[PDB]
C-alpha cells in the first residue's frame, strides 16, 4: 500500500525504492 | 406569635411525604426554602394541617410541578412577613408552573418590602383574582401579573359571608376555611386584621393588637424597643428596614442559629458585606480581602440550583464555590447565554460546573481564573464535572493562565462531537484526575467523531479596492494533501458597523445576507482569490475567507479559517437633483427647487447649475387671425445539502478509485450665467424680462478641489407670469374726423411687449346702429400709423380700442369718440 | 509539498524507477 | 469468421509497448487486459500501430498513463463486445489520465454485456456525442462522463452516415470523422447485426458479417462451435463460460496439472452443471478420483478463511469471490461511496454464507435502504472480534433504515456487544427488537439511542381525522388521540399542512432538504392533565385564514417522550386534501373603454384579480351618458346590462356621436355570487359634418336698409351653437363681424341687421358649435341700395 | 464567445485569465 | 447581474492589470 504510506506521511527515497524491485 | 419557636436554617421538601411535617417547629427561616418537582407523591398523600408556627422567612420562595397539593395552609398557614436578601428570578415569591392546586394558604402575608410579585406561567391555579394587590404589596401597575389563565377570571370562587372582612371576584379570600385580611386600599402595604382599617396605622403586613405599635409584628420605620422611629439611634442600626438593633445583637442575633449572618455597615445591620469583603469568625464580622473573594453568598445544605436567567446568588461576587450547582432554566433555545447570564461576573469556579446546549461560542474564555478546586463537600456521584450537548464547542482553555488542578472531583467527557480529544487529554492531564487513580466515565465512541479544532488562518496576498468593485487574492494554500481541496469559500456582506457577525445571514436556503462566493482550487502555482462584480460607491464591506475541503470517513477537518477585513469602496459621479422643478414667482423673477440626489456619492461641496435667456421669434408676432433569517429574499441561496452529501460520495468515490489502483498497481519486494449652491435645495434668480422663457442647466457635485466632478446635467423651460395690464391702449389716440365718412385713427403699442401681439382689436359702434369690429393686424397697424375708416355712417361714433397679444388679455382702453358726418 | 499520493505519488516514484519497467511479479 | 486467431490470456503493460505485437496473432485476450504507466513515449510509437486481431474480451480493460495516443484504432480497430464477467471498481472500463486523446477511433464496439463507464480527466477529445451508448450499452447501470472538455463542443462534433437523434443531439453520427455510428434495431441489439445495419441471427451478439447467419456473426451469443454460433453445446463438449464449448480432454488436463504442482494458485478443473470450472458450489464435495462435482456425504460446512480474517467490500470485485462457501473464517467490513439499490446484486453473493467467524462493520451507506440480501444468517461466531469486544457495527448511516424481518429470520449474538451509533435513519424499532433477540435484553448496551432514529420516522401507530369541516377562511379538523402507558409523556401534537395545487405531496419525516420543501407546521397543546375518563380526549385544531378556493395537504403527527412501551415513538395522520369554498370571484380589474369610431365604442378588461372557482359569464351593466353642452352668458362682443361567457372584451353598437357613457363591469363565478360593479367613464368624438350651417339665408333688401336675415342651426349640432360668425364686410376695408348672441339668433330667427351702408356685401357664415365644426355658409351678395 | 460565459452567465476569477495577454 | 462591455473590461483590467489584457 504505497498509497496508504506516502499520502499519509511524506515518504523518502527508501520507501520510493522499494516499490521497483 | 411572638416568635414562640426555635430558628432553623435553610430547607427544601422534595419527593417524600415524610418531609411535610418539617417546619411545624420552626419559627424563623433562614436559608432558601422550595417544593418543586414532586411527582413520586400523590394527590391523596398529602395532609392538611394549620399551625401558627412560622412568622418569617429571610429567602425566596419557589414553588415548580407540585402535584398533589390541595391547599397552601398545610404548611404556612401562618406566615405573614416575607422578604430576602439573597433574589432569585430577583422576585421574592416564585411561583413558576404550579398544577393541581385550587386555593392558597397566605391570608396573613401583607408585608412586602424586598422584591417583586411575579405571577406568571401557572396553568391550572384559581384564586388569582381574589386578592388584591394593592392590599398585599403595593398597587398592580408595579406588579406582572400576567400570562395566566386568571387574567379572564376562571373559576369560581366563594368566599365566606357572601369571618370574613369588609371588601369569579365576589369578596377576597385565600383558603376556603380562611378569609382575606381586607382593609382601604391607601393601607397599601401596611397589613391588616379584620376591622376594615389599616392594623394599627404604620404596621406593616399583621399586628397582634390594633392601634398599638409594640404589637406591629413589622411596621414602616424601624422598630426599636417598641417604637417606629423614622431611623435608628445609635448604638443600634437599621436592619431589613424593620428593626433596630445594636452591635452586641447585631451579633447575637447571627450566633444564636449556629443560617444568615448580618453585620453592622452604613448604619444597616443587614445580611450583607459590601464587594470584596470575606468573613472571620470570633463575631463573624465583614473583614477585607484582596484577589478574588466570595464575599457573602449562601450554599448551606452542600448544593445551590439554578433555574433563573437572573439572580442575587451568583451576582454578588461569590467567586469561591462551596457547594454544589445543577441548571434547569426553563426556556429558550441557548444555554450558552443562559449559564452566562448568572455567572458573567464570576470568573473562578470552585464549585460543580457544567455545560450544555453549547452554540454562539466555540471558545470558553470566561473561566481564565479558575486555578483550584477543594471538593471538601460531596457532589452527586463525587464528579465535579460533566460535559453534554457541546455541539457548538471547538476550543478548551488556555494552559499557561488558567493552571486548573482538582483536589477532589471526577471528569465525564460525554457527548462531545465538534471538540477534538487533544484537549480532552489535555483537561485530563491539567486537572489532574487520572493522575490519582479516580474512576472517572469516559465515552470516546461518541467524542473525537465530526470534530474540528484546526482553525489555521489565512491571508489576503493582494488587495485593489475600486469604487463599485473589489479584488482580492489570498496566498496559494494547500492542505496536508493535495488533493484534499475542494475550492474556497470567500464570505461576504455590507457591513458599516464595525461589530458583525456571521451566523444571521446564513445557514438557511429561502434568504441570504451573507453572499457566499466558492473559488476553483489553485493551481498545483496560483493565488487564488475574487474580485466583486459590482457594488454600490461609497460603501463599507466584510469580507474573509474559509477554505473547503474533502471530508474522511473519520470526519477530520484540516480547514483554514481566514479572518474578516472592512474594504470600503470608492465614490463616483453625484447623481442627478431627483425632482426638479423651476416655477415663476414674479414677472422679474424666477425660481428654481429641487431634492438631493439619488446616490450623494459622499459629502457635497455645491450644486454645479447654469442659466441662459430664451427670446422670442419674430415670426410669431407677424402672425395674424383676421425560513427566511433576514429581509427580503435571496439571489444567492446555496445548493442543498443532499447534493452536497452526493458530490461528496463521489469525490471521495473516486479518491478510493485512485489509491485501489495504486494499491493493486504496485508489489514490494520478494460665458453662460452661471451659479454655485452650496449644500442648499433652492435657487432664485432675477432681472428678467415679463413673459420671457428662460432654460436652466443643473447638476449636482460632491467635491471640486482637485478636479471637477458632477452628476450629468439637467434642464427646464419656464416663463415668468404674463403682465395682462401691460397691453392696455395707450399713447394718444388722435382722430382725424372729416366729412366724407373718413376717419384717420392713431393709437400707439402696447406699453409692454408681452410677447407675440397677435392683432389689434378696433371695435367702432353706435347706439342704435350694429356694431362694426375691425382686426388691425401688424401689416395694417405699422402701415397705418393706427387706422382709416373707409366709409362711415353719420352720428357721433366711439371707438374701443385694445390690442390683442397672448400675455393673458388686456382690457378695453376709454371708447373715443369720434362724429362722424357726411 | 504535500503527500506523495495520487497522480504526485506516480509522478516522484517515476523520478527514482520507470525507465526499466515498473516492477510487477 | 468468428474466432480467427489465437487465444491469449490477459496481461499487464508497464514495460515497453512492443509486447502488443501478440495481438497480431491471437483474435481475443482472456481475462483482464492492462496498459499502464507508458513514461517513455511520445508520438513515433503510436503513429505504426494497428491490429487486426482482438474480437472479444471477458474482464474489464485498464487505460492509464498513455503518451502519444490520439486515437483508439491504435490497439484494436475490430473489438465488437466485452463480456464484463468482472468489473474493475464497477466499471466495465476506465480511462485515467488521458493528455493525447483527440478523438475516437475504433468503430466496431456494439454491446457491453457488463459494467459501468467512467470517462474522466480527458479536456482534448472529440466525437463523444455520436456513439449512441444507448443503442451501444444493454447493461446501462450509471454514465460518469466528468473532468472533461469536450462536453464543451471543443471541435462540435461535426463529422462526414444515418444521423439519428435518440440523444437529442444533430450533428452526424459517426466513430471517428468517416466511420458512422451502427444504427439497428432494437430487437436486433441482443441478436446482432451487420456492418451496414442488417439484422443478425438470434445466436449472435453486437456486430455480424452476413444477415440472420451464426456461420459468419462476430460474436456468439450462446456459444462457439466448430465454427457456427450454435444454442448449445453437447456435454461432451462441456459449457465454458457460456461463450464456448470444451472437450472433457482441456478441463482433465487442467485438472492433472494443478493436481501436481507446477502451477500456482490453481485450482483443479472439474466440470459442474456440465460445464468445466476449477471448483465446485458450495454444497458440493470434490472428485478427485473422477475429477468431477458431486453431492455431499454428510454435512459439508465450507469454512474459507478470507485475508488476514477481513474482507472489506466496496466493489463488486470484491464482493464476486466469497462463492462455494458456508462460513465466513474472519470479519468483514462494508462501504459504499456513491451508486444507489446496489444491494440488488450481493444477495446472492452472500445468500451462500450461514456463518462468520468474525466482527462485521458498516460505514457511509450509500447504496443499502434495507438489509434483504442475508436471510440465512443465524449464528455469529466471531472468531475475530471488533475493538471494544462487538460483533457488529454501524456508522454513518444515511440511506439505510430497515433492516431484515424478525418472525421468519432470528439471530443470537454468542458474543461482543451492538454498536449503533450515528444512523437517524434506522427505527428504533428493529434496534429493541433485536436487542432482545440477539440479547448480550433492553436499554442500549453502548448504542447511542440519542442518534438513531433522526433523520427518518419510526412512529410504529397512526392518527385519522376524527372530525372535518371546512370553510373558505377556516377548516376545522379533530382527530383521533393517540397515548403512551405514561400520561405526563404526551407533548402534545405537529400539525404539518401545506398548499397544494395537485397531488404531489409526500409526508415529510426528517429528510434532507432545504427550502420550498418545508411544511407549515403548529403545535398543538400538551395535555395539562392525566387524562380524564368522564369525557373524551380526541384533539383537534381549528384552521383560520385560509385562502379561499385553495386546496392543501393536511396531516398531524404525535409528540411523545419515550416510555416503557416500545413501540412508542408518537402517531402520523394522513395527508388530507382539503379545498376551501368559493367567495365572489374578486372584484373585477382594469376597466377599459375605448371609443373604435364615431359610432363603435369598443370595451375590453384584464382578468379578475382572482377567480375563485370558475366563471360562467361576465355580467356587465351599461348605460349612455351626455357630455355637457349647456352655456348662456357669455361676452361676445335596471340599466342595460349584457354578459360573455369567458371573455373579456364586449362590442357595442347602435351609439350616435358624441355622446357618454357609464361602465359597469362585475364578475359572476355562477348563474346571485357576483362581484361590485367597476366604475369607469369613456366619450366617443364628435362629427365634424353634422353641424354644417342648413338651408337658406334671405337678403330681405327694403328701402329702409334693414337685412332682416333669416337661417337656421344645423340638423344635428354638438355641444351648442356658442354663437354665429356672420363675417358681411362693405368692400374697401378687412372683413366686418357681428356678435349674433343666442337671445338674437332665437328671436329675430336669425339675425337682423340695421343701418347698413350702401354697396354689395358678400356674406358667408360657419356655426359656433361648443363641439365640433360648421363650414362658411354660401357668401351670397347683396346690394345694399344708396 | 465571451457573451456567453460572462455577458450571459457568472464568470469567476479562474475562467476569466484565458482572455489575458 | 452579469459582466459584459464595461463591466467585463473592468474585471479583465482588473485580474489582469500587469501584463495587459484584450476584449
Amino acid at each position: 500500500g504505497i498509497v496508504e504510506q506516502c499520502c499519509t506521511s511524506i515518504c523518502s527515497l527508501y520507501q520510493l525504492e522499494n516499490y521497483c524491485n | 406569635h411572638l416568635y414562640p419557636g426555635e430558628v432553623c436554617p435553610g430547607m427544601d421538601i422534595r419527593n417524600n411525604l415524610t418531609r411535610l411535617h418539617e417546619l411545624e417547629n420552626c419559627s424563623v427561616i433562614e436559608g432558601h426554602l422550595q417544593i418543586l418537582l414532586m411527582f413520586k407523591t400523590r394527590p391523596e398523600d398529602f395532609r392538611d394541617l394549620s399551625f401558627p408556627k412560622l412568622i418569617m422567612i429571610t429567602d425566596y420562595l419557589l414553588l415548580f410541578r407540585v402535584y398533589g397539593l390541595e391547599s397552601l395552609k398545610d404548611l404556612f398557614p401562618n406566615l405573614t412577613v416575607i422578604r430576602g436578601s439573597r433574589l432569585f428570578f430577583n422576585y421574592a415569591l416564585v411561583i413558576f408552573e404550579m398544577v393541581h392546586l385550587k386555593e392558597l394558604g397566605l391570608y396573613n402575608l401583607m408585608n412586602i418590602t424586598r422584591g417583586s410579585v411575579r405571577i406568571e406561567k401557572n396553568n391550572e391555579l384559581c384564586y388569582l383574582a381574589t386578592i388584591d394587590w394593592s392590599r398585599i404589596l403595593d398597587s398592580v401597575e408595579d406588579n406582572y401579573i400576567v400570562l395566566n389563565k386568571d387574567d379572564n377570571e376562571e373559576c369560581g370562587d366563594i368566599c365566606p359571608g357572601t369571618n370574613c372582612p369588609a371588601t369569579q371576584f365576589v369578596e377576597r379570600c385565600w383558603t376556603h376555611s380562611h378569609c382575606q385580611k381586607v382593609c382601604p386600599t391607601i393601607c397599601k402595604s401596611h397589613g391588616c386584621t379584620a376591622e376594615g382599617l389599616c392594623c394599627h396605622s404604620e404596621c406593616l403586613g399583621n399586628c397582634s393588637q390594633p392601634d398599638d405599635p409594640t404589637k406591629c409584628v413589622a411596621c414602616r420605620n424601624f422598630y426599636l424597643d417598641g417604637r417606629c422611629v423614622e431611623t435608628c439611634p445609635p448604638p443600634y442600626y437599621h436592619f431589613q428596614d424593620w428593626r433596630c438593633v445594636n452591635f452586641s445583637f447585631c451579633q447575637d442575633l447571627h450566633h444564636k442559629c449556629k443560617c444568615h449572618q448580618y453585620v453592622i455597615h452604613n448604619n444597616k445591620c443587614i445580611p450583607e458585606c459590601p464587594s470584596g469583603y470575606t468573613m472571620n469568625s470570633s463575631n463573624l464580622l465583614c473583614t477585607p480581602c484582596l484577589g478574588p473573594c466570595p464575599k457573602v453568598c449562601h450554599l448551606l445544605e452542600g448544593e445551590k440550583t439554578i433555574d433563573s436567567v437572573t439572580s442575587a446568588q451568583e451576582l454578588r461576587g461569590c467567586t469561591v464555590i462551596n457547594g454544589s450547582l445543577i441548571i434547569n432554566i426553563r426556556g429558550g433555545n441557548n444555554l450558552a447565554a443562559e449559564l452566562e447570564a448568572n455567572l458573567g461576573l464570576i470568573e473562578e469556579i470552585s464549585g460543580y460546573l457544567k455545560i450544555r446546549r453549547s452554540y454562539a461560542l466555540v471558545s470558553l474564555s470566561f473561566f481564565r481564573k479558575l486555578r483550584l478546586i477543594r471538593g471538601e463537600t460531596l457532589e452527586i456521584g463525587n464528579y465535579s464535572f460533566y460535559a453534554l450537548d457541546n455541539q457548538n464547542l471547538r476550543q478548551l482553555w488556555d494552559w499557561s493562565k488558567h493552571n486548573l488542578t482538582i483536589t477532589q472531583g471526577k471528569l465525564f467527557f460525554h457527548y462531545n462531537p465538534k471538540l477534538c480529544l487533544s484537549e480532552i487529554h489535555k483537561m485530563e492531564e491539567v486537572s489532574g484526575t487520572k493522575g490519582r487513580q479516580e474512576r472517572n466515565d469516559i465515552a470516546l465512541k461518541t467524542n473525537g467523531d465530526q470534530a474540528s479544532c484546526e482553525n489555521e488562518l489565512l491571508k489576503f496576498s493582494y488587495i485593489r479596492t475600486s469604487f463599485d468593485k473589489i479584488l482580492l487574492r489570498w496566498e496559494p494554500y494547500w492542505p496536508p494533501d493535495f488533493r484534499d481541496l475542494l475550492g474556497f469559500m470567500l464570505f461576504y456582506k455590507e457591513a458599516p458597523y464595525q461589530n458583525v457577525t456571521e451566523f444571521d445571514g446564513q445557514d438557511a436556503c429561502g434568504s441570504n445576507s451573507w453572499t457566499v462566493v466558492d473559488i476553483d482550487p489553485p493551481l498545483r502555482q496560483n493565488h487564488p482569490g475574487w474580485l466583486m462584480r459590482g457594488l454600490k460607491p461609497w460603501t463599507q464591506y466584510a469580507i474573509f475567507v474559509k477554505t473547503l475541503v474533502t471530508f474522511s470517513d473519520e470526519r477530520r477537518t484540516y480547514g483554514a479559517k481566514s479572518d474578516i477585513i472592512y474594504v470600503q469602496t470608492d465614490a463616483t459621479n453625484p447623481s442627478v437633483p431627483l425632482d426638479p422643478i423651476s416655477v415663476s414667482n414674479s414677472s422679474s423673477q424666477i425660481i428654481l427647487k429641487w431634492k438631493p440626489p439619488s446616490d450623494p456619492n459622499g459629502n457635497i461641496t455645491h450644486y454645479l447649475v447654469f442659466w441662459e435667456r430664451q427670446a422670442e421669434d419674430s415670426e410669431l408676432f407677424e402672425l395674424d387671425y383676421c425560513y427566511e433569517d433576514s429581509a427580503g429574499e435571496c439571489c444567492s441561496c446555496p445548493k442543498t445539502d443532499s447534493q452536497i452529501l452526493k458530490e461528496l460520495e463521489e469525490s471521495s468515490f473516486r479518491k478510493t478509485f485512485e489509491d485501489y489502483l495504486h494499491n493493486v498497481v504496485f508489489v514490494p519486494r520478494p460665458h453662460r450665467p452661471f451659479e454655485k449652491v452650496v449644500n442648499k435645495e433652492s435657487l432664485v434668480i432675477s432681472g428678467l424680462r415679463h413673459f420671457t422663457g428662460y432654460r436652466i442647466e443643473l447638476q449636482a457635485c460632491n467635491q471640486d478641489t482637485p478636479e471637477e466632478r458632477c452628476s450629468v446635467a439637467a434642464y427646464v423651460s419656464a416663463r415668468t407670469m404674463p403682465e395682462a395690464k401691460a397691453d392696455d391702449i395707450v399713447g394718444p389716440v388722435t382722430h382725424e374726423i372729416f366729412e366724407n365718412n373718413v376717419v384717420h385713427l392713431m393709437w400707439q403699442e402696447p406699453k409692454e411687449p408681452n410677447g407675440l401681439i397677435v392683432l389689434y382689436e378696433v371695435s367702432y359702434r353706435r347706439y342704435g346702429d350694429e356694431e362694426l369690429h375691425l382686426c388691425v393686424s401688424r401689416k395694417h397697424f405699422a402701415l397705418e400709423r393706427g387706422c382709416r375708416l373707409r366709409g362711415l355712417s353719420p352720428g357721433n361714433y366711439s371707438v374701443r380700442i385694445r390690442a390683442t397679444s397672448l400675455a393673458g388679455n388686456g382690457s378695453w382702453t376709454e371708447p373715443t369718440y369720434f362724429y362722424v358726418t357726411d | 509539498n504535500q503527500h506523495l499520493c495520487g497522480s504526485h505519488l506516480v509522478e516522484a516514484l517515476y523520478l527514482v524507477c520507470g525507465e526499466r519497467g515498473f516492477f510487477y511479479t
